[PDB]
């Protein structure tokens, strides 16, 4: 009943 | 397999835990190297929060970025309670009604019918009350289960035994209970 | 207290194996199928009701992999400990001669996520119909998993589920059989 939302991976610092 | 190279894993879990609906919404960001969680947002604290010392550079770096911890904090809305208007009407608010059997069996494997079998399967959600009755009195003692059983196809099944002997002339019932239905199920079974 | 959705991703090396699932409650809602980029769902009524964008799914392995790199140098390459898994074999209901029904495997509790999964009639593999989930999280970080096999059930046929994991020494196998 609608479009599903992933939420986002972060990059650690390097 | 014939391969014995070590291996390394990395996993990432955003959980979204709801309360009465809609109406109290924790999330957490957990993420984790080889079985030991490094790091955690919770929409509780509203910052990230090293687990163990491996993780407290990461803690630091994204507690930092202010855009970030905005996103972060507003996901418990945009994110959350986004995902389960999407999902209500096929999720929470599924139903399955299950199928009932009794048949009787044996503790030993050539002994006398001494366990009647309540089957209860195909059913979703998974919360369930499965009750035994000798002559419509609910017996209490005897009862053994194999607990809550999901098949991983969204539906659940249970088995409850009683251990008991069946002197004949007795009416035994099963009876189910559960969200799916206004009344309870129930199924007897003649000795 | 009531309700739960998880969105769980891994990496895995030197594999380069990665999964990404939706999960509400234990169960699964739809995984990303890296090899096709497309959206896997669980049941076809899924795909009725909701839709997923699988570009999000794909640009989240990328990070991830580059997130594991990352840990793998910082913890100077201390490798996952293989934890070996419990299996069980049940039935989808009482089983009666002649009647349709679908044998379940149950792997659980196990780590990493790489598991070689048989099933055999009477000593021999079986490929015809079976089907399996992707591997699905747990609260301890751990993994489960579930093969499936539909079968016409009698007197003479017996089965095996015939799971090898790095963690265990032997192949463990869980027996089923008609008994009345």
């Amino acid at each position: 009943s609608g479009p599903l939302k992933a939420e986002i991976a972060q990059r650690l610092e390097d | 397999m014939g391969d014995t190279r070590p291996r390394f894993l990395w996993q990432l879990k955003f959980e979204c835990h709801f309360f009465n609906g809609t109406e109290r919404v924790r999330l957490l960001e957990r993420c984790i190297y080889n079985q030991e969680e490094s790091v955690r947002f919770d929409s509780d604290v509203g910052e990230y929060r090293a687990v163990t010392e491996l993780g407290r550079p990461d803690a630091e770096y994204w507690n930092s970025q202010k855009d970030l911890l905005e996103q972060r904090r507003a996901a418990v809305d945009t994110y959350c309670r986004h995902n389960y208007g999407v999902g209500e009407s096929f999720t929470v608010q599924r139903r399955v009604e299950p199928k009932v059997t009794v048949y009787p069996s044996k503790t030993q494997p050539l002994q006398h019918h001494n366990l009647l079998v309540c089957s209860v399967s195909g059913f979703y959600p998974g919360s369930i009350e499965v009750r035994w009755f000798r002559n419509g009195q609910e017996e209490k003692a005897g009862v053994v289960s194999t607990g809550l059983i999901q098949n991983g196809d969204w539906t659940f099944q249970t088995l409850v035994m009683l251990e008991t002997v069946p002197r004949s002339g007795e009416v035994y019932t099963c009876q189910v209970e559960h969200p799916s239905v206004t009344s309870p199920l129930t199924v007897e079974w003649r000795a | 207290e009531e309700h739960v959705i998880i969105q769980a991703e891994f990496y895995l090396n030197p594999d380069q194996s990665g999964e990404f699932m939706f999960d509400f409650d234990g169960d699964e809602i739809f995984h990303v199928d890296m090899a096709k980029k497309e959206t896997v769902w669980r049941l076809e009524e899924f795909g009725r009701f909701a839709s997923f964008e699988a570009q999000g799914a794909l640009a989240n392995i990328a990070v991830d992999k580059a997130n594991l790199e990352i840990m793998t140098k910082r913890s100077n390459y201390t490798p996952i400990t293989n934890v070996p898994p419990e299996v069980t074999v049940l039935t989808n209901s009482p089983v009666e001669l002649r009647e349709p029904n679908v044998l379940i495997c149950f792997i659980d509790k196990f780590t990493p996520p790489v598991v070689n999964v048989t099933w055999l009639r009477n000593g021999k593999p079986v490929t015809t119909g079976v089907s399996e989930t992707v591997f699905l999280p747990r609260e301890d970080h751990l993994f489960r998993k579930f093969h499936y096999l539909p079968f016409l059930p009698s007197t003479e046929d017996v089965y095996d589920c015939r799971v090898e994991h790095w963690g265990l020494d032997e192949p463990l196998l869980k027996h089923w059989e008609f008994d009345a």
